[PDB]
């Protein structure tokens, strides 16, 4: 059975790699074939299916970090990824549907601290080869708004 | 004074035009509230009698409703009592609209149908012999709608949505909106920089082509324009796997509309933008991302894929939420120099090149010619 | 987990299902047994794409939320997966609001056919209670 | 170009362009909260004994409060006379004397300059020259008025007395809820989205109230400025309303205010104080003050604490006052060139039996006038 | 014994429902004779008794959700719990005392995100049917200011 | 093994110390001859040595508070701080290194909140007793401003 | 009206309006940023190399600071000459070229325009007419000097030479602490709730540093000190120093064990400079603070941390205990922060009121003793010259 224990370890270890710019690392967290959304609670209220972010395999999340490093040009700033507790919705003995309450602060290398996003991740997981694993996570924001722009994801 | 142009030309801009309150205020009762058409949503997003959207013609907050004949009106969201909010909500449907301050009802045209207690209670207080309801009421707009894109004016003088935006740009809205859409996502940009900043890079084609055949187009006015445009690997090329639904060849159309309308086709990927101004140094980017009705699964999957090229994280337009900041801070030492625009000369018009700021000048044109400035 | 009969009995006692809505100690123990055979992770699959979780065979449909099962209502507001733990806590708390709806243990297919009206008190008897 | 220009002398008609002018603020300042005005600063019950201080605020301007030992209260500017530091840094405490942390300036409960750190040099060495005097420094002063436990101060000599600046009908309707000593049960602030006088409209808008088999009835002071708001003779826990009998009339309700800023209200057994604070254009500051009698019994208490939910940022009856102002502050954003219209109960700024009526709203705009320079 | 787990998988569904807004099931989290309380620092400083919200049995509570759906009129807004990890006093296998750090973020529908509310959870746990109630949950709230108004319960 | 559990306990006893103003049980978390240093990423980034606070034994410790109590002048306010999930990098039954994100609210006693300090927590872990003390922790924050002045230690 | 109203020609009285006049600021950064004054920008050991620049402000205005091949250091405003944008975006960092990300505009090291995307057109068609010159339009260059590491910006060729600016006796003061390489061992940033002039009056207030110092010692050596003030009254020092050969709490007394590297018997030196810059020693805690103007009522304060290249482990971690002393929670510098802040509150409703500023009479030279406030007075002669706020024609024609 997946449980809240390894979801906990799971959403800590995923928060240190963004948090950490190790972006090459945070497709590592999704399966081949996996979901991965921004959107907000207006969007997910109203059954609307587009996201700031929206990727249907791993290989999209690896082509949205080449070209933040390559190419997209913004302004240094780093995430401060605080997490709530996972809560398991649904499962089954190999399957696992859960929300885990976020809050990420943006800090500018300017200095400035602002609530840039809060929400939760919607996520289905699955346990292949021993690894825990993210088929889906939808980032269902609380704001409409996105101050200025967004260059990592959540 | 930083707002003293420096001659009839528009190759030089006063940087204090980002900065000055007080011609900001102007900017509301000379543009907003002018001889202009603002944008307010899809006809789309309230098909059905009494559903309503509240929205924004500059600093002023707007009621846009449909009633049961099937017209759509639109009024300024201020009771006419002691000027609260009417409709509290971003969307929703009614039969009527009430003041929740001390329950003065209005009607989907923003007519003072009810007082609450008009005529005292016991014979005592409640209004004067000589009080009127029909004298009261917020200031109603004038309602246009052109290829489902509903539109708002203050003004009786005001040209209509076809020779306001004059033929050029007429069919080029018709090309993409010629079918029913079907609205697929909403995200708002809080943009750190004054309104002006943002709709200038809109309209800068010399940026856009920075990031093979191609043009500009700018109505008579200077207002309005459209930039077209024709023809490390990625472990995943089905970004950008498209369909062919345009009966030319342009992959890339961006329609712009004096003063904050945004209407875009990049391949698949259909959206319209609104731009309010929120405080001197401060805009409102509001995305409403775009399907055709009949799509088939297969032609939306590709819209959804191609969306990560445009909005808040936008492979293409990430950059456009922070320019305007670095031309704002850029400036603060500056309030008293001029921005240069010289690309293509001092034109105002179309052009077959887009290295060039003709459709940026084109802006500055129909801002003087709105605000008294030339 | 394969529980004994008296261990369960124990951790059944310890949750107070003893006399739980009219119900005594041996017709939850039996119940389990004609369930589950005291297994804590035995899962039946329905032909009506719903599934049975747990040491008392807890319905998809109705009960919890397996992600699997067309029309869930999830009157646990748990997912299927707490009922496969080694520890009957969540299980019994599902049970509890199962019993109070009111069919009493009559929910319980195999109480019905295996435990109804037998003598019951014998699933209890020889265990240190 | 002046979005402060008066229709006409009748105040049935108020410029949107009064909750916007920066300028006409800070004449607010100068001419209202600085002006021939009882600014609330705190109950005698909240500064006990001698040394016993708060700080609170007149408008913009910080204010100390403080008990002596002749166990009168004093009020003077929280400004140290040297570079202009706040001189007393907390909400409440008891001391001998106040010091400016800065320099050490030390001030008396009077606020007088008493200690001058170094006035004298350090060993013959500067200090200041023969012709400085402390006695010629000094924090502004303010008159201090008490009424029935309620602590006023003015910047103003000229100001009327607190019993004529009330009026004798407002005199009577404070001293019928503050017969006897009060005791606070709580504090909470409220941080209002809207200009001052959008909440002290509230405060007198019996139309509003009224929205929200008794009789009711609006008094008016002589100036417009304070009013008297009152009425007299489905829950699944009915206790809440469950009250007792305590006034010697048949008054459930009466909200009372006090150019520019003070409430008192009871409702039932719930009895309350607020301070309205201006911040800036378009923000203000609540605070409210709730109160028991000092004799209160268990029982009569417990009922207090459990009416006070009708009241404060969370109250069935008061919630939405936080939020209507806010309201009207964002409705004008394009119309400060337009007028409030202001007709209900007709021209009339005095009292009236209705409470479908704004007099008591015209009359707070008559005070304002007459204070601002604004009549015609 | 009743640990810091259990109390915190019931802080994070008592969140839940308070942010969700399935407000109905808010009093549910409570005894037939409890107490809840939303003050501040100052007030529990002194021993000041008064709330912003003061509920001694569980059907003022349902009264106070009545009149928010009924009666109370407010701009639409939503709460984001972040909660801290509790802190047990005393407590046997049925009674607990603890604290809880919490953070409420109000995010209005307009999309502006603040920091509305900060403090701690004083709360007395009992166990009724074999779940996690409270027979009393006191609000401090580390500010003496509330923005605009408190609609929603803490 | 020293775990994630015992961590998160300890960090939450901790942040309770000093959010309580019980500063003089702060050093009682510290071994005798302890580092604690308070600084930015951008100076962990170049490998700069100094801190905002430097302490290099428990008794420098003891004295920061004696001056806090009996020297510092500043406005009255305290900290909320708000903790994610500890992360071991290395560790036994007896030693651990470990990181721990954090976030800080100020709330002064006039009432306004503001998001004061955030980063993690890059600790060295040892065990007295059988109880959890630091060696070392460097509060690393996210970013390089200090709004107004630091009296209260991270 | 005018609450900008100077009460007479001396410093003892300053109007409160001063710290609040929205108009007054916008001419602080005409007149002082972007006047007759040298703006501190950086060390020259925060740049060793060709290439490496860093970003920094004079004023509102931001700054380019960058070391050539031919290891000068140049300084250039942050302002693309196109449309305005930023030029560098980056706190720090090391280029051939600095290149404008709107339109990519290419500068050199200088703040030299030497190129213009797609300058002459594309296929012929638009481009720049024939009429535009690229030397024409660039950035503001900045005049720049180094005086011991420490690199200075004006706008103004015509401004004096930092060696007159500075004047001789502060010349000595600074050569005195930067003698030999330095090493940044840390930066650290305060956002002040004030009014900049709030915070750098209290930099030069003796009387408060004084009173502080004395406090300091009723814990745990016969001192005397001084206040130098050059002949425009813009920088101070602030001096405390032992007589070397006179006769005559803490749980870790490490946190004061010091050693000697000085010459003389100087315990603390605050060093200023019109209109932002502090080098200061206190006993081995050795630093440089920028103070910028951010908003009316806001300002910034950048600490540089300093030790010398030289300096062995047990010199090094002496100054990493003693900067408990300094910074945003220094035993002596936490309420620095904080006093600008009661003073900006204090007079909300004062702002047609004076300060009094009469300690040690009216005079803006150098004292014996700091119970005077010479050095604040002569930041506001400084301050008033620069600013034309001597008194004017018609109220000179009045007084004579
Ligand atoms: S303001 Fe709308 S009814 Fe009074
Ligand atoms: S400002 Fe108060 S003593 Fe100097
Ligand atoms: S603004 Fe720098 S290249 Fe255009
Ligand atoms: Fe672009």
């Amino acid at each position: 059975m997946i449980n809240e224990i390894q979801i906990a370890a799971f959403n800590a270890a995923y928060a240190k790699t963004v948090d950490s710019d190790a972006m090459e690392q945070w497709p590592t967290f999704f399966t081949k074939d996996c979901h991965y959304r921004v959107t907000n609670v207006d969007n997910h209220a109203e059954g609307l299916a587009a996201g700031i972010v929206w990727a249907d395999s791993q290989d999209m999340l690896t082509d949205r970090i080449s070209a933040l490093r390559e190419a997209n040009i913004y302004e240094r700033h780093r995430y401060r990824h605080i997490l709530g507790l996972p809560s398991i919705q649904s499962g089954d003995a190999t399957q696992a549907s859960a929300s885990t309450p976020f809050m990420v602060l943006r800090i500018m290398h300017t200095g400035e601290t602002e609530v840039f996003a809060s929400g939760e991740y919607l996520d289905k997981f699955t346990t292949i080869d021993g690894k825990l694993r993210l088929q889906e996570r939808i980032a269902v924001c609380d704001s409409t708004v996105t101050d200025t722009l967004m260059a990592l994801p959540l | 004074s930083i707002i003293q142009w420096h001659g009839a030309t528009n190759t030089r801009v006063p940087f204090g035009i980002y900065t000055d309150t007080a011609n900001a205020d102007q900017e509301q009762q000379r543009i907003y509230r002018g001889e202009v058409w603002n944008y307010l949503c899809l006809e789309s997003e309230i098909p059905g009698a009494g559903d309503f959207r509240t929205t924004f013609a500059g600093e002023t907050p707007i009621v846009v409703v449909r009633d049961a004949d099937q017209e759509i009106y639109a009024f300024e969201n201020r009771c006419a009592h002691r000027g609260a909010l009417i409709a509290l909500e971003k969307s929703g449907r009614t039969d009527s609209f009430q003041c929740v301050y001390h329950a003065w009802s209005y009607n989907r045209q923003g007519d003072l149908t009810g007082v609450a207690f008009e005529k005292g209670v016991k014979g005592q207080g409640g209004m004067p012999a000589s009080f009127c309801k029909e004298e009261h009421g917020p200031r109603k707009l004038r309602v246009a709608v052109f290829c489902g894109l509903v539109f708002g004016s203050f003004s009786e003088d005001v040209p209509s949505i076809e020779d306001y935006l004059g033929p050029e740009i007429c069919e080029r809205i018709e090309r993409v909106l010629h079918k029913p859409v079907e609205v697929i996502g909403r995200f708002t940009q809080k943009l750190p920089n004054n309104w002006k900043l943002y709709f200038e890079n809109v309209k800068d084609s010399y940026h856009a082509s920075l990031l093979q055949k191609g043009g500009v187009i700018v109505d008579e006015s200077g207002g309005h324009h459209v930039s077209y445009s024709m023809i490390y690997r990625l472990k995943d090329p089905s970004l950008l796997e498209g369909f062919e639904e345009f009966e030319d060849g342009v992959t890339l159309q961006i329609l712009s509309v004096f003063p904050g309308f945004v209407l875009q086709q990049i391949q698949n990927s259909i959206a319209v933008r609104q731009l309010l101004p929120k405080s001197i140094s401060s805009s409102e980017l509001n995305w409403t991302y775009l399907g055709y009705a009949d799509d088939s699964a297969e032609q939306r999957k590709v819209r959804l894929k191609q969306a990560n090229l445009i909005g808040p994280a936008g492979f293409i337009s990430m950059e456009d939420g922070a320019v305007g900041g670095f031309v704002q801070r850029g400036i603060a030492g500056a309030a008293n120099l001029d921005a240069v625009i010289e690309m293509g000369g001092d034109h105002e018009g179309s052009s077959e090149g887009r290295a060039t700021e003709t459709s940026v000048r084109g802006f500055w044109k129909a801002y003087r010619k709105h605000m008294g400035q030339e | 987990k394969v529980f004994g009969r008296c261990e369960l009995a124990a951790a059944m006692k310890r949750h107070g299902l003893d006399n739980y809505r009219g119900y005594s100690l041996g017709n939850w123990v039996c119940a389990a047994k004609f369930e589950s055979n005291f297994n804590t992770q035995a899962t039946n699959r329905n032909t009506d794409g719903s599934t049975d979780y747990g040491i008392l065979q807890i319905n998809s449909r109705w009960w919890c939320n397996d992600g699997r099962t067309p029309g869930s209502r999830n009157l646990c507001n748990i997912p299927c997966s707490a009922l496969l733990s080694s520890d009957i806590t969540a299980s019994v708390n599902c049970a509890k609001k199962i019993v109070s709806d009111g069919n009493g243990m009559n929910a319980w297919v195999a109480w019905r056919n295996r435990c109804k009206g037998t003598d019951v008190q014998a699933w209890i008897r020889g265990c240190r209670l």
